[PDB]
């Protein structure tokens, strides 16, 4: 086989409309979950208050994707988002999207709602055509495939909570056998129909407060939530960028169970995870942190830890790390597995450990919390160094794991041609854009490997980015300049004087 | 650019003038209304 | 085994493909009890949730088994469930 690394992340996630504002959400302790009017009154048919909501839905730069005015009002606003998303992310790890153009690379999206074509498909008279081409469940990865030109498969599986995760580990799959170079995985969520909810509640999963009190005594239920996320794996010759490595990403259901079809079951998830990571030759020694679902059910917590504790717990001296970000910012249903992992990766880069919201006193059902073997992550903690294991078990059955092997690369010895200036160019949709990634770049003069990134990804023509700047990093006579880019291709001519 | 906005599905876009049905069925929830009874007739 | 309240609210998709998988699975000459506890996968192709729709329209009436009888991802995972497969389970939804 071949390594396979995570070369490139980014999404949208509740109450922060990019990562870097994700991640300050995070470690700064503020909770993303919120009582706001903005999808539907608050209250409605006796539904939770509380709820993990984007910042904006409404807007998306058709102009650059090629979707004209007419289309563009009846797409998908998951769709929209996913597309930019998944352009912030190919850069993210350096690539330039067009060196993809044409390769097999696949797409794999976990979807679990399809809210927007049924309120387009609302009358049938006045509605139109194309608005099924950009609300179609199919379409949310074919949307992609089309675009980037991606010749590899193009899926869209909902396999219900864990979609994700398990659209991540299809993709591991392709990208390990060979058949696929790199592959794009999403997972797209938005809140948009009451009834849902309704059901959800009527179904007792959420809980009254709008809490997902994980780990806690307290557990009631999970508190539905709103994320976009998206994520480019590859082989290890082609990452510029490696956040991290995956050793090992595996599935299985857990089967007939007495209790129900939605009682979870501990005893299939250990079992995962024991032939997981033996399976991958790691031993459970290296293990150092694993986020757990932590959903924050009476009964679903208490089923997984407990399997954590017997499968990783065993014979362990320190104690295991354990963490949930659905505590921070909600659960949302389809993209909770890419959350944990954005969660897990910023915290890795960051090397710290993001803590965990609304626990006070640790659930008497399980053992190890009352004991030291596992030790959930209250505050911020410096990263030690070891490997990861993330989990998701979808309410239906599915169950998906994964583990990580941190990048831990460090800072290149000084060299003389650091001490050269540097050239730093930029390509953005609008003087804004552009300004703020020279700006971004000059406040990192000395990092050469972001400045050789972000030079690799300006190279766009001038058609799609029509705004292009540029600036000499480590001059004293160095300012940023930036103006518009005239189209059409212009002719470059030598002059050899005298 | 983000200059623009786009459409979005309202809260009122999806379902919920009223029109009630009357089941007495056993399971049906209405079941009750079989009690009252007047004249021998429901 | 499935409740006869839990019988209505199920999508006949669902109602249908859980006689036809059994229906295949004999078919091969193979009793079904001697699968349980393998690593079986069920991989189903759909893209349509028109029952959902119906059934989830009314707030004040809709009931929750609705959701585990009909949701989508629900298609491959009953299978699952019924028939004690261990393998994975996935619906996929690409068009046609």
């Amino acid at each position: 086989p071949e390594e396979v690394v995570i070369a490139g992340m980014s999404g949208k996630l509740p109450e922060s409309e990019n990562l870097q504002e994700f991640w300050d959400n995070l470690i700064g302790g503020v909770d993303m979950v919120t009582d706001d009017d903005r999808r539907w009154k608050a209250g409605l048919y006796g539904l939770p208050r509380r709820s993990g909501k984007l910042k904006d839905l409404s807007r998306f730069d058709a102009s650059f994707f090629g979707v004209h005015p007419k289309q563009a009002h009846t797409m998908d606003p998951q769709l929209r988002l996913l597309l930019e998303v998944t352009y912030e992310a190919i850069v993210d790890g350096g690539i330039n999207p067009d060196s993809l153009r044409g390769t097999h690379t696949g797409v794999w999206v976990g979807v679990s709602g399809s809210e927007t074509s049924e309120a387009l498909s609302r009358d049938p008279e006045t509605l139109v055509g194309y608005s099924m081409v950009g609300c179609q469940r199919a379409m949310m990865a074919n949307r992609l495939s089309f675009f980037f030109d991606f010749r590899g498969p193009s899926i869209a599986l909902d396999t219900a909570c864990s979609s994700s995760l398990m659209a991540l580990q299809n993709a591991y799959q392709a990208i390990h056998s060979g058949q696929c170079p790199a592959a794009i995985v999403g997972g797209i969520n938005v809140l948009l129909k009451p009834n849902t909810s309704v059901q959800f509640l009527r179904l007792g999963m959420l809980s009254p407060e709008g809490t997902c009190k994980a780990f806690d005594t307290a557990g009631n239920g999970y508190c539905r939530s709103e994320g976009v996320v998206a994520v480019l794996l590859t082989k290890k010759s082609l990452a510029r960028r490696v956040y991290a490595t995956i050793l090992n990403a595996g599935t299985n259901t857990d089967g007939f169970k007495e209790q129900g079809v939605t009682f979870p079951s501990g005893d299939i998830q250990e079992q995962l995870i024991r032939s997981l990571y033996q399976s991958a030759g790691v031993a459970p020694e290296s293990f150092e942190y694993i986020e757990a679902h932590g959903t924050g059910t009476k009964v679903g917590d208490p089923q997984e830890l407990n399997g954590i504790t017997r499968a990783l717990c065993a014979t362990r001296q320190e104690p295991l790390l354990i963490g949930s970000t659905k505590s921070n910012m909600g659960h949302p249903e389809p993209a909770s597995g890419l959350a944990a992992l954005a969660k897990v990766l910023l915290s890795l880069e960051h090397g710290l450990w993001a803590p965990n919201l609304h626990f006070h006193s640790p659930n008497p059902e399980i053992p190890a919390l009352l004991d030291g073997r596992l030790q959930v992550v209250d505050q911020p903690l410096p990263v030690r160094g070891g490997n990861v294991g993330i989990n998701s078990f979808g309410f239906g059955g599915s169950n998906v794991h994964i583990i990580l092997r941190p990048n831990t690369q460090p800072p290149p010895a000084p060299a003389p041609h650091a001490t050269l200036p540097r050239l730093l160019r930029a390509s953005g949709r609008t003087p804004e854009a552009v300004q703020k990634l020279l700006e971004q770049g000059l406040r990192h003069s000395q990092d050469l490997a972001f400045l050789s990134m972000l030079n690799d990804i300006a190279a766009v023509p001038a058609t799609a980015m029509p705004f292009r700047g540029y600036a000499v990093l480590g001059g004293e006579r160095g300012g940023p300049e930036v103006q518009q880019v005239p189209a059409g291709e212009r002719p470059l001519w030598f002059i050899c004087s005298g | 650019d983000h200059s623009l906005a786009w459409d979005v599905p309202a809260a009122e876009d999806f379902p919920n003038a009223a029109i009630y049905n009357i089941d007495t069925s056993s399971e049906s929830p209405d079941h009750y209304l079989v009690d009252h009874t007047l004249d021998g007739r429901v």
